[PDB]
């Protein structure tokens, strides 16, 4: 009687991505013995059978012996001038000069090796084998491509390599020891007044350390000195301490100091950050961070000659890439826009579909003019006109681009071309365009904010067209004649009667547009405010923060306001790298605002802050229209200066190779910094040798070794982790979370397969620095195969910058943005917190015995167990503060509903969320939603012990943070909007449009007063709990 | 006159009523503006609709209609987690796809080798050809050309593999596309059985 008696009689009972890219073709793990078919100059294939982990120095000199028997010997040199190759399974002929490698990580594709003698007696330069390991693909593969864009980018990025690589050696070595191991400093020399409230007014209890023959013996010299003091002081009253004696007068110590002052460096200990500069104590991270965790630095003096003889010189040099028709001004074709649309192929419907046709419009990311759709003909079963736009071809934009798909009675394949070659040149000819498919969920008929360019998967809707051609070659003008039309139409301009501009006067409608200046990018500007600004725009180079509001009130299909705002751009004054990052996104494509978006950074963006938005500013790479930029050539410069950028840079751009939208583009990049790096190349390698054996490890548990219990995994795990080319692999080398620290030797004593279903591995290295004590001994981290860490890593770096608007805004609330890293496709490393736990793992901890119920209060008699005594109360304030600042935050963002088992509380009593989910509130708007609800469990923690305890004098400050903090956030509104704006490039599912940013906006309420937005908060934060919120 | 989310709702086209105090949402583009009861209110509203409005640059729908119950959003979102779960076949397919071509790549080119390498013995077996040596030589040969076989046999194997994933690539392709415009009409009249909280479907 359950379901009407009705059978169901379709129902029988019966990642990324799937078996393959690992050690053989198809195969994962190469069993231990493996037969080898090796080929001789002789035509002689012996059959070698030998050990998967075993090296190539050992096959060859044990093939020849086995020559020696087999027949046609006599004629096989001392091995001694003879190499191994055979083809990869990215399939290339591969040379194995390196022959200490072993037969498993050769990536072979059949078990074979061809046998040769080296040619191009320049093995020296054929170890960019290194460089197209660290890519991820072979170097050659650029070698042979057409496009002369391509080839040029590669010829001359170079410019900046050489310029960058001698910044370097700039003051040999001090300047080398800049670039591998750069000061790490919050932005602002002063320190917030929370901060200086733990410091007598303005000191702090130090202790340097140093080691003297024997060394064996270690020694302490505590000091206390001010916050405000400098590395080389430090050193100083450091020197004096250990130097002091009943013999030595104070004139004598004097002298003896300064003399041994010179001679050392501070180093932190257990980790390597070096303190290379003169800066204040606390304007390092490493004091800021002891000051608040109640902690006592410990420094190291270590002496300048064994720093320098760590650092190698770059030993850089050029690759072996190194080596008119006048023209028509774009200005003096008359004509208007024709291009023709010929024929399509291969695409994919006849029953269902009634017809399909080829939409195009013109594009500067917003529309230049009715875009028109050609006459629908042969609907499916596999057109030829020439097609009349509505602009007058001088009007062309300089950054214009046709966009086209081809639409059903919903879209089917779409693209896009640059209107202008990369040389300035009007497109003319006639142009193959192989199409993308339509992102899933792309409701839209045309995809503009699309990536520019055809498909590199021949095997997809071509789309044939032919480009208007005007008897010779035709070019963008050049400023001369830019300049000279503005200043022409501006006293045409001076000389009229009538109402409309779209008068040197001044009033004070002045203000109203200060009003504008301050509205978030996402406040949409109306036209007749956008004929307000363009009218008084001479008049705004005196509120230089309207210029985004002012760009987009231009009209780019009319020349004349384009050549005058280029005038204006050339001298703008600076703004703040917070805005001008706007003009770095979509919906500004012009070479001079982004120019002048890109100088904004040069001059005012701090090796700091720009760490901080690095992944932003590589998202917006993708959006550039040529290879070659100013942004690049900025990036790749900072890359090569500084190593802690390079470093992330590089894992940015690799981590998304996969991405055949960019691949190209950015194995360029790569390409170009792996040249340039130095010696970091190697370390990288180590990096990128040992992730690719975690993937392939992870793999082999996640699609074969199911199921088989947690026990058999777990010793299929330690038998390979044991096995000698994974101790190999896996033991010597750099975090990517920081390579700061290092890891060296594996635990695996320690090292497990996590619970979750996607295998994530626990990894546990010893720390192998000389002062490792002091910090930690042991480094953990996790290692993810599975999930797509890159929304993660974005919410992150948001609770980061949150973070900061508050401290330096002196407002202590505490996050714990934890270590993330994407690093390829859905694959990632996750930092590890040590002595947290779930609020799930501690109502179990605490729950008595037999199943009933846990206890509400189970949470806060935990902590009181940790905390006891004075510290309890210092113990609540830390929870109280982390649960505010993360209540906002959350609340903000709007990131997916938080549980018991996504909530962590540390024994320090500080709370922390972890695996966020979606973040702008992605799919449950089919509303204002509160993630983060304060439970029983968290108020009475927060209000010590009450009962009845939504109503105590704690819980009252508590509200007063998260409403302080919450209008925090607002006045920094843009930055977020911006930094989401940025991301749009990056193909995250939750950032598909600028209307999927428009929760952050209902959310702070900027179109609202901020009474009103206030107001809204405790609405919101009282419809979610029912109790409590009102004042 | 009564008798963000505009963005968001109004999809594509060019008339739009929002709340000067109120605001236009239309030319071009989706281009808004608005003005203070300056000059009869709710009537010149009528003129620009159909007439003039060339005091600017260029002069040139609501209520409900066309005929209450859950029932369509059982059909929407399970016709959805099907277009999800072709996404997903679509996906993995592409990627599978490439990943064979790259691998026809590896045979073709590691024949090259292996034909090379036949060739290496037949300017080795010519240059020097007692009738036992001959015999063994002969036999060491003969490996190279029945592995060979296996090798091209392989290759093709896969190649034909590629066809069918390549046809049954193709035919997801076409299937979604009768999804989406179906699935768009299904979630059109979902909004407007939602004009007429309670919910509860
Ligand atoms: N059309 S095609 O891709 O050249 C082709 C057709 C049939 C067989 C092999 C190939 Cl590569
Ligand atoms: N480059 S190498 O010496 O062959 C090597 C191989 C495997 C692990 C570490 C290293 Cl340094
Ligand atoms: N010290 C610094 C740090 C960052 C800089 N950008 N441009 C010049 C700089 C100097």
């Amino acid at each position: 009687s359950y379901y009407h008696h009705h059978h169901h009689h379709d129902y029988d009972i019966p990642m990324p991505p799937r078996p393959s890219s690992g050690e053989l073709w198809g195969i994962h793990l190469m069993p231990p013995r493996i037969l080898v078919e090796c080929l001789l100059p002789n035509g002689m294939i012996v059959t070698l059978e030998c050990l998967r982990e075993a090296t190539l120095i050992t096959i060859k000199h044990e093939l020849f012996k086995e020559a020696r028997k087999y027949p046609l010997h006599q004629l096989l040199q001392d091995e001694s001038s003879y190499i191994f190759v055979s083809v990869t399974q990215e399939a290339e002929r591969e040379e194995f000069f390196d022959e200490t490698r072993r037969l498993c990580d050769l990536r072979l594709f059949q078990p074979f090796l061809k046998v040769i003698e080296p040619v191009g007696n320049r093995e020296e330069k054929i170890l960019n084998r290194e460089i197209g390991f660290a890519i991820g693909m072979p170097v050659c593969e650029f070698d042979m491509v057409k496009d002369p864009e391509v080839q040029d980018f590669r010829r001359n990025i170079l410019n900046v390599c050489k310029e960058a690589v001698d910044l370097r050696d700039l003051n040999s070595p001090h300047s080398r020891a800049m670039y591998v191991y750069p000061p790490n400093v919050e932005s602002s020399p002063e320190l917030p007044k929370h901060i200086y409230n733990k410091l007598d007014k303005g000191q702090i209890i130090v202790v340097i350390w140093v080691i003297v023959s024997p060394n064996n013996d270690k020694q302490k010299y505590t000091l206390k000195i001010n916050h405000d003091c400098v590395p080389e002081q430090v050193i100083a009253e450091a020197i004096r301490k250990k130097t002091r004696s009943m013999l030595l007068s104070s004139e004598q110590l004097k002298l003896c100091v300064l003399e041994y002052q010179g001679k050392y460096i501070l180093k932190v200990c257990g980790c390597d950050e070096y303190f290379l500069e003169k800066y204040p104590l606390s304007q390092y991270k490493y004091i800021r961070s002891c000051i608040m965790l109640g902690r006592m630095p410990n420094l190291m003096l270590m002496a300048k000659e064994s720093l320098y003889s760590q650092l190698p010189m770059d030993c850089f040099t050029m690759p072996s890439y190194s080596r008119e028709t006048s023209t028509k001004s774009l200005w003096v074709i008359n004509s208007a826009l024709r291009i023709k649309i010929l024929c399509a192929t291969y695409v994919n419907v006849i029953r269902d579909i009634d017809k399909i046709y080829v939409r195009t419009g013109i594009y500067h990311g917003g529309e230049p003019l009715c875009d028109n759709v050609n006459t629908q003909r042969v609907p499916c079963s596999n057109w030829n006109e020439w097609l009349n736009y509505d602009i007058y071809i001088p009007d062309l934009p300089r950054a214009a681009r046709l966009c086209l798909s081809i639409c059903s009675v919903c879209p089917l394949a779409w693209g896009n071309i640059n209107l202008f070659d990369y040389t300035d040149t009007l497109v003319s000819g006639k142009m193959a365009l192989n199409l993308w498919p339509v992102p899933h969920g792309l409701e839209d008929l045309l995809n503009p904010i699309g990536v520019t360019g055809s498909n590199p998967n021949k095997e997809t809707p071509c789309l044939e067209l032919e480009f208007d051609w005007f008897s010779s070659v035709v070019k963008f003008p050049d400023m001369s004649v830019i300049e000279e039309h503005a200043n022409w139409s501006v006293s045409r301009e001076a000389g009229f009667s009538y109402s409309h501009a779209g008068n040197e006067l001044r009033e004070n409608d002045k203000e109203q547009l200060k009003a504008i200046s301050t509205r978030d990018p996402l406040s949409e500007i109306t036209e007749q405010e956008k004929d307000f600004l363009w009218s008084h725009r001479h008049y705004c180079v005196t509120i230089p923060e309207i210029l985004p509001k002012l760009l987009l009130s231009v009209k780019w299909n009319s020349r004349d306001e384009v050549a005058q705002m280029y005038c204006l751009v050339k001298d703008w004054p600076p703004i703040k790298p917070e805005q001008a990052m706007e003009l770095l996104d979509c919906n500004y494509p012009d070479p001079m605002v982004r120019g002048f978006a890109v100088r904004c950074l040069e001059k005012y963006l701090t090796d700091d802050k720009l760490s901080q938005y690095l992944i932003q500013l590589v998202q917006v790479l993708k959006y550039e229209q040529y290879l070659d930029n100013l942004l690049v050539r900025f990036l790749l410069k900072k890359a090569l200066t500084n190593q802690r950028i390079g470093h992330f840079f590089f894992w940015h751009l690799k981590s998304e190779m996969h991405n055949k939208t960019v691949s190209q583009r950015f194995g360029l990049l790569l390409e170009s910094y792996c040249r340039a790096c130095g010696m970091y190349l190697k370390h990288l390698n180590r990096q990128v040798e040992a992730m690719e054996k975690l993937i392939n490890l992870t793999d082999i548990l996640k699609q074969e070794k199911k199921d088989e219990t947690q026990k058999v995994q777990m010793k299929f795990l330690v038998e390979q982790m044991r096995r000698p080319d994974f101790m190999d692999a896996l033991q010597g080398f750099l975090s990517p979370l920081n390579p700061a620290h290092q890891l060296g030797n594996l635990r695996l004593e320690e090292c497990r397969i996590m619970s979750s279903a996607k295998r994530p591995l626990w990894l546990n290295w010893e720390n192998p620095d000389i002062m490792s004590e002091l910090l930690f001994q042991n480094n953990e981290i996790i290692f993810k195969n599975g999930d797509d860490l890159r929304q993660d890593m974005l919410t992150l770096q948001i609770i980061r910058i949150m973070e900061n608007i508050w401290q330096n805004q002196g407002l202590d609330l505490r996050m714990l943005p934890y270590g993330c890293l994407s690093i390829g496709d859905c694959v990632g490393l996750i930092e590890v917190v040590r002595n947290s736990h779930t609020i799930m793992q501690i109502q179990c901890k605490g729950g008595l015995k037999g199943a009933l119920q846990f206890n509400s209060h189970t949470l806060h008699q935990w902590l009181k167990d940790k905390n006891k005594g004075e510290i309890y109360d210092a113990a609540i304030d830390l929870f109280t503060r982390s649960c505010a600042g993360y209540c906002v935050a959350t609340f903000i963002l709007g990131i997916g509903d938080r549980h018991n088992s996504n909530i962590m509380v540390k024994d320090d009593g500080q709370l922390f969320h972890i695996d966020f989910g979606h973040f702008l509130d992605h799919k449950k708007k089919k509303r204002e939603r509160v993630p983060f609800v304060l439970t029983q469990d968290f108020l009475i923690v927060i209000s010590k012990g009450a009962q009845e305890c939504t109503k105590t004098r704690e819980f009252e400050r508590f509200q007063e943070m998260c409403y302080k903090a919450y209008l925090a956030i607002r006045q920094h509104a843009n930055l977020f909007i911006n930094l989401f704006s940025m991301m749009l490039g990056s193909g995250m599912p939750e950032l598909q449009s600028f209307d999927d940013i428009a929760y952050i906006r209902k959310t702070l309420a900027l179109d609202k007063t901020e009474q009103e937005a206030l107001e809204y908060f405790m609405k919101q934060m009282n419809d979610a709990h029912h109790g409590g919120w009102t004042t | 006159l009564q008798d963000e989310e505009v963005n968001e709702k109004l999809r594509d086209t060019t008339f739009l009523v929002r709340d000067g105090d109120y605001t236009l949402t239309l030319g071009g583009n989706n281009k808004l503006i608005k003005i203070f009861h300056r000059d009869s209110v709710v009537e010149l509203i009528n003129h620009y609709r159909n007439e003039s409005l060339a005091q600017y640059n260029p002069k040139l729908s609501k209520y409900q209609q066309d005929q209450k119950l859950h029932e369509y959003n059982t059909q929407f979102q399970e016709k959805s987690r099907e277009y999800d779960r072709l996404y997903e076949e679509y996906t993995r397919t592409s990627q599978e796809i490439q990943m064979k071509r790259t691998a026809i790549e590896a045979f073709n080119e590691t024949i090259k080798i292996f034909e090379e390498q036949c060739q290496t013995q037949e300017r080795y077996s010519k240059e020097y050809i007692n009738e036992k040596e001959i015999q063994r030589i002969m036999h060491n040969y003969d490996k190279l050309k029945s592995r060979i076989s296996e090798i091209i046999d392989s290759r093709r194997r896969l190649e034909e593999d590629l066809k069918k994933q390549a046809a049954e690539y193709r035919e997801i392709d076409k299937r979604m596309n009768s999804i989406k415009p179906d699935l768009i009409q299904l979630r059109k009249t979902r909004d407007q059985y939602l004009m007429w909280k309670l919910n509860e479907w």
